[PDB]
RNA sequence: CGUGGAAGUCUGUUAGAGUUGGUGUCCUACAAUACCCUCUCGUGAUCUAUGUGUAGGGGUGAAAGGCCCAUCGAGUCCGGCA
RNA sequence: GUCGGGUGAGAACCCCGACGGCCUAAUGGAUAAGGGUUCCUCAGCACUGCUGAUCAGCUGAGGGUUAGCCGGUCCUAAGUCUCACCGCAACUCGACUGAGACGAAAUGGGAAACAGGUUAAUAUUCCUGUGCCAUCAUGCAGUGAAAGUUGACGCCCUGGGGUCGAUCACGCCGGGCAUCGCCCGGUCGAACCGUCCAACUCCGUGGAAGCCGUAAUGGCAGGAAGCGGACGAACGGCGGCAUAGGGAAACGUGAUUCAACCUGGGGCCCAUGAAAAGACGAGCAUGAUGUCCGUACCGAGAACCGACACAGGUGUCCAUGGCGGCGAAAGCCAAGGCCUGUCGGGAGCAACCAACGUUAGGGAAUUCGGCAAGUUAGUCCCGUACCUUCGGAAGAAGGGAUGCCUGCUCCGGAACGGAGCAGGUCGCAGUGACUCGGAAGCUCGGACUGUCUAGUAACAACAUAGGUGACCGCAAAUCCGCAAGGACUCGUACGGUCACUGAAUCCUGCCCAGUGCAGGUAUCUGAACACCUCGUACAAGAGGACGAAGGACCUGUCAACGGCGGGGGUCUUAAGGUAGCGUAGUACCUUGCCGCAUCAGUAGCGGCUUGCAUGAAUGGAUUAACCAGAGCUUCACUGUCCCAACGUUGGGCCCGGUGAACUGUACAUUCCAGUGCGGAGUCUGGAGACACCCAGGGGGAAGCGAAGACCCUAUGGAGCUUUACUGCAGGCUGUCGCUGAGGACUCUCACUCCGGGAGGAGGACACCGAUAGCCGGGCA
RNA sequence: CGAGUGGCUUGCUACCUCGAUGUCGGUUCCCUCCAUCCUGCCCGUGCAGAAGCGGGCAAGGGUGAGGUUGUUCGCCUAUUA
RNA sequence: ACGACCGUAUAGUACGAGAGGAACUACGGUUGGUGGCCACUGGUGUACCGGUUGUUCGAGAGAGCACGUGCCGGGUAGCCA
């Protein structure tokens, strides 16, 4: 997806933009229901197109390693 | 010579001020008489222009509608509680004493009732370690062990928007847009690229600082530049 | 762009105007202050000893 | 294969911005920074009107000691001053 | 511009007609600012007008701007002011906090107006017709009334609805042309009132396990399609308005593409895209009221700013007039405007100059350098190398095609849309004008887009993402203020401050002795107050004891300032140059040596390289892409050159009118020599020399222009620097005051901070006032 | 080793100009000098001839085009009397 | 206002073992310079004639504009090398 950058910026920058945005654009399982219908609405904002559940998550992923730890303890 | 840039800052002119009139809310904890009978419902999740992180709109029982510093995992419909008897779930706020040890926390108060000061940026958290009748030991995101009054309120969970820093800005324009939402002057011209009159490092036939960069703590403003009271520099040893 | 003639073209802004208090065209309509009599800044009339030679 | 239509992306005298070469014309000028051809940018850190803020050892400065009303390695006015 | 004509004492430029032209995002139409009467009329020409003038933005005199519904006014924005409070020696000064007010005329929000007519000059303002809003009063209705909705919103892509315009078809009216039968214009009609409703959302029915749907994404047993229904749009349709208005007349009907306007779907954000007044919610009749300010005109190659009627500068809307074509492009032409980018007349019109066309043969020989010019060019088909970050390189390169006419096919609902086929046929040439890349390679630099010396520098300089180090837990670090106070901060380490380096790739060695910063420190040194001794009936003063920060001393630290040699098979002073790169944009010697290339190459490239004086974030090497960046090579091209010619337009020359400036000790027709303060029209000796005038190119007047910017001198100036001299802020630290009770300790009552409060934390410390020591180019 | 001439280089001096005599190189256009490179006329020769070398008179005319370099200078190439 | 060179005859001769190899003189040409001229060749030639693209005058005919010829082809006189 870093193809929009053409021959600019170098490997690292666009490799990481591709990887990050790739995971960001993946189907995400809604915490409310269970359908793979969560999309990003903005920075740290996630929403299910199915049930409409709007929630906070990571900046580019709905769940972060830190957030997954909270549940435990 | 002339006043250095760091000196122009303090005057608080337009160029150095934050676009406050464009900000949404001052994120402070609600005030409760006692009892804890204060709960509300998350009505919406909004973007906070002052922090590049999400924030939650909550509607409280007693009719109060306010924005709250949102931890990760808070969504519309969720019921949040604030007080001594608040449930121990993510997104709720209660004094450190009522919080079980080993639980990640955010928006920690420095002095009880100040509304929260520590661990508020994207994806960060403080770690409540020790309890007592006198002191609650909390580990801040910087790694420091902070002694706090157990009466200092805090929110359960890590701050939302974690991982924001993982992605590179890539281009000047992206930085530009973010910078416009902060109280900062950008871009940054190196001191060594300036004239002697404008900076302690300015001047010369080529670019280099004319003295060592490590400056004393006692140096006066206009001179305190470079590596401030550095205990050490570099990477080796 | 030349700082002379070509830069004189954008000058269509009204600043100094006839002052209500002194009659001079010195009332700065943007600042609401007369640069001649001090109207808008002070109740007392603007005046300085340097407006004349020292021994006069 | 199609669909989709991203980009400080390309071409472009669209509007608009800029100002490389001609060391052309001018150089008691049309003009105290102009004219012509050529040339750069042209969805963005873009350009622009109006309103508004920052004032002189002070501002403002993607830094050239650049700019702050034809005035800048410290504006202008009057005074100190014969 | 020209020919006629009008007026006038007077006419190239004032007016009429014809003919001929110019302007097409403007040279047209509407306006903002700004100007301020420049607007209209009449009378004028002393002034102004690049000539003239009967004309005028000129001179004189009169006249001219009409609003419930167009603006202002009202709201609030960034922000501003006032008062109060506090500070300050003080204020016309000053930050915060309160309260109040101000702050938008094109271009934020916003109750309500349309059509026609009229003047020399106004016009949604006046007149006629019609409509609409708000407030109040009366009457009827209504008890609802405030929850909610609206005002009210970013960037990118896109569907649907749909008017004007444009175009097509056919009819009617009028005009034009005269081999044809075509060509042009018109064919009208508002606000408003009423009505219709697509999209979105929802309800009932239904019951899909694979169907439904889109330009695309998508949707669904958590109930798809289909069927029925609720809510629901246009500045749009339809009816009224309208035997209103307008037109000489006709006084049309359908269609396509569809600006405006309406309504949806999708995508993006380390960026989140105002607020308030107001409106709605919340009926109808009748009547009354609707004041105040603006309104002319220009809006620019003559009404604005630039001293000017200045080739400069100066915002908005008209972005849908025709052909053309991808096009808001060129070129041509309507509507509309203009002949005022305002001096003319004459000479085949010479020299010379400015723009420019064409030049045989040669083809960069020109030159610092292809500077300048030229070449190429649109579109379709074929085809496309090294290298590469796999994106790109790429329009690489290279090859072919291209018109018209006749009849057709295919895509599509269709276009006056697009793609093709067959046949015929003309020219030197079919992107026929116009529009419209020359190409390829090597090297250097900076990664890229971006920034800059307004007015000689656009670059390799600045910025940048990226890399790195430093400070700080927020009663912080950093910074502003004399203070009261303040920025950062509606912020909190995934933060933000202070610096260095400067995309990616491979990497980033050794040195802590000096300097800087930082930590530690037995001992040494280290001020003042208090304390002890001496001295003094007191005091000055001398000395002692104690000893803070700081220093000595020790340690850490170079992606901190910086360093990485001579000698020999260690020495200075810590180390003694590792990967790499290398005659470098760094190499003196130097045109280094060898090779490539050329007839010949101080250039360029490759290799070698002992490097006068390369080298790792003072970053080293290297690098795809990018570049008005520096150098070099090739093909192509050509008046750059051989070597110049002819032509075109504007000047130049002559004539009418207008009409400056520079410069001037005097004299002055000079030339060759000499002399002279050594660079003479003027002195000396000779030579030459009849006067005046026209044109020329500039040899001399050490020509004109500027009290040399080089250099030195002055007990001149300024900006800048620092381990120059001397001081001044600021930071750190001791001490005294605030300040209290019981070399280590407890407490609470001042004081400080948190808390709405209760109360909590801290606490005689801190803050503040005074003073002492250290640091202190931050500043004088 | 000794004696000179020139005023093209360099150095010296500080006379002239600091109320300014515009720089280097190049170019273009004109005049000149001779210490002559060619051409004419000659002398000598280690002058057979041919081709040279050296010298005398002599300034009429000629002395050109290119590659590197800003270069002057100089190096190099092919032509040339 | 003319400078200079090459070639032929002289001559494969004089000279010389050979190799090699002249001159006087008479001729032809070239180069540089100079002055003039235009029959010839060549350039120009916005005189002129033709072709043709776009647009406008309805078509045709015939014309305007496209920078001072829209472009392309030919080109008289004159001026020129
Ligand atoms: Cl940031
Ligand atoms: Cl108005
Ligand atoms: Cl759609
Ligand atoms: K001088
Ligand atoms: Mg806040
Ligand atoms: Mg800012
Ligand atoms: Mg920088
Ligand atoms: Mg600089
Ligand atoms: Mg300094
Ligand atoms: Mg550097
Ligand atoms: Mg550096
Ligand atoms: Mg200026
Ligand atoms: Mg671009
Ligand atoms: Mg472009
Ligand atoms: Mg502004
Ligand atoms: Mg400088
Ligand atoms: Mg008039
Ligand atoms: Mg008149
Ligand atoms: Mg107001
Ligand atoms: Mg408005
Ligand atoms: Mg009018
Ligand atoms: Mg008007
Ligand atoms: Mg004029
Ligand atoms: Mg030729
Ligand atoms: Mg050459
Ligand atoms: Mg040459
Ligand atoms: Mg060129
Ligand atoms: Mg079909
Ligand atoms: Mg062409
Ligand atoms: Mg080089
Ligand atoms: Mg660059
Ligand atoms: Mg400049
Ligand atoms: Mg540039
Ligand atoms: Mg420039
Ligand atoms: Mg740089
Ligand atoms: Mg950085
Ligand atoms: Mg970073
Ligand atoms: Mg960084
Ligand atoms: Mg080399
Ligand atoms: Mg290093
Ligand atoms: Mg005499
Ligand atoms: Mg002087
Ligand atoms: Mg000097
Ligand atoms: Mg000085
Ligand atoms: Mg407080
Ligand atoms: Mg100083
Ligand atoms: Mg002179
Ligand atoms: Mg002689
Ligand atoms: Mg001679
Ligand atoms: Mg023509
Ligand atoms: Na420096
Ligand atoms: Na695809
Ligand atoms: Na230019
Ligand atoms: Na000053
Ligand atoms: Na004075
Ligand atoms: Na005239
Ligand atoms: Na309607
Ligand atoms: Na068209
Ligand atoms: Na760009
Ligand atoms: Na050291
Ligand atoms: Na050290
Ligand atoms: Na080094
Ligand atoms: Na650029
Ligand atoms: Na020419
Ligand atoms: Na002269
Ligand atoms: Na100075
Ligand atoms: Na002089
Ligand atoms: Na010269
Ligand atoms: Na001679
Ligand atoms: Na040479």
């Amino acid at each position: 997806s870093s193809g929009r950058f053409g021959a600019r910026y170098g490997r690292v920058s666009r490799r990481r933009v591709a990887e990050i945005e790739s995971e960001m654009n993946e189907d995400h399982a809604c915490p409310n229901c269970g359908e793979d219908r969560v999309d990003r609405q903005g920075t740290g904002i996630w929403q299910c197109s199915y049930c409409d559940y709007k929630f906070t998550g990571g900046s580019y992923k709905p769940e972060t390693p830190g957030g997954k730890t909270v549940r435990r303890s | 010579g002339r006043r250095i840039q760091g000196q122009r800052r303090g005057r608080g002119t337009s160029t150095f001020r934050a676009p406050s009139h464009r900000y949404k809310a001052d994120l402070e904890h609600r005030k409760v008489e006692d009892g804890d009978v204060i709960a509300g419902t998350v009505v919406d999740i909004e973007h906070d222009p002052a922090r590049s992180a999400p924030v939650a709109a909550v509607e409280f029982e007693d009719g109060d509608r306010r924005l709250i510093l949102a931890p990760e995992g808070v969504g519309v419909g969720d019921e949040l509680q604030v007080g001594v008897s608040a449930e121990i779930a993510p997104g709720n706020t209660l004094p450190l004493a009522e919080i079980p040890e080993g639980v990640p926390v955010c928006n920690v108060e420095s002095s009880p009732g100040d509304g929260g000061k520590f661990a508020r940026a994207s994806g960060v958290n403080a770690q409540l370690l020790t309890h007592d009748r006198n002191v609650a030991v909390v580990k801040l995101p910087s790694g420091e062990m902070k002694r706090l009054d157990p009466q200092c309120r805090a929110t359960i969970g890590v701050v939302a928007g974690g991982g924001r820093t993982d992605k590179p800005f890539v281009k000047a324009g992206n930085k530009h847009h973010k910078m416009k939402a902060r109280g900062t002057k950008w871009p940054n011209v190196r001191g060594v690229a300036m004239n002697a009159v404008d900076h302690p490092f300015g001047g010369g036939g080529r670019q280099h600082p004319g003295k060592p960069k490590s400056i004393s703590r006692n140096a006066p403003p206009g001179r305190k530049v470079g590596d401030i009271a550095s205990k050490r520099t570099g990477r080796g040893g | 762009t030349g700082a002379g003639t070509p830069s004189q073209g954008k000058k269509n802004t009204t600043t100094h105007t006839k002052c209500r208090r002194c009659g001079e065209k010195s009332y700065h309509t943007k600042k609401k202050v007369c640069s001649s009599c001090g109207f808008g800044k002070s109740a007392k009339r603007r005046d300085y000893e340097w407006q004349s030679k020292a021994g006069e």
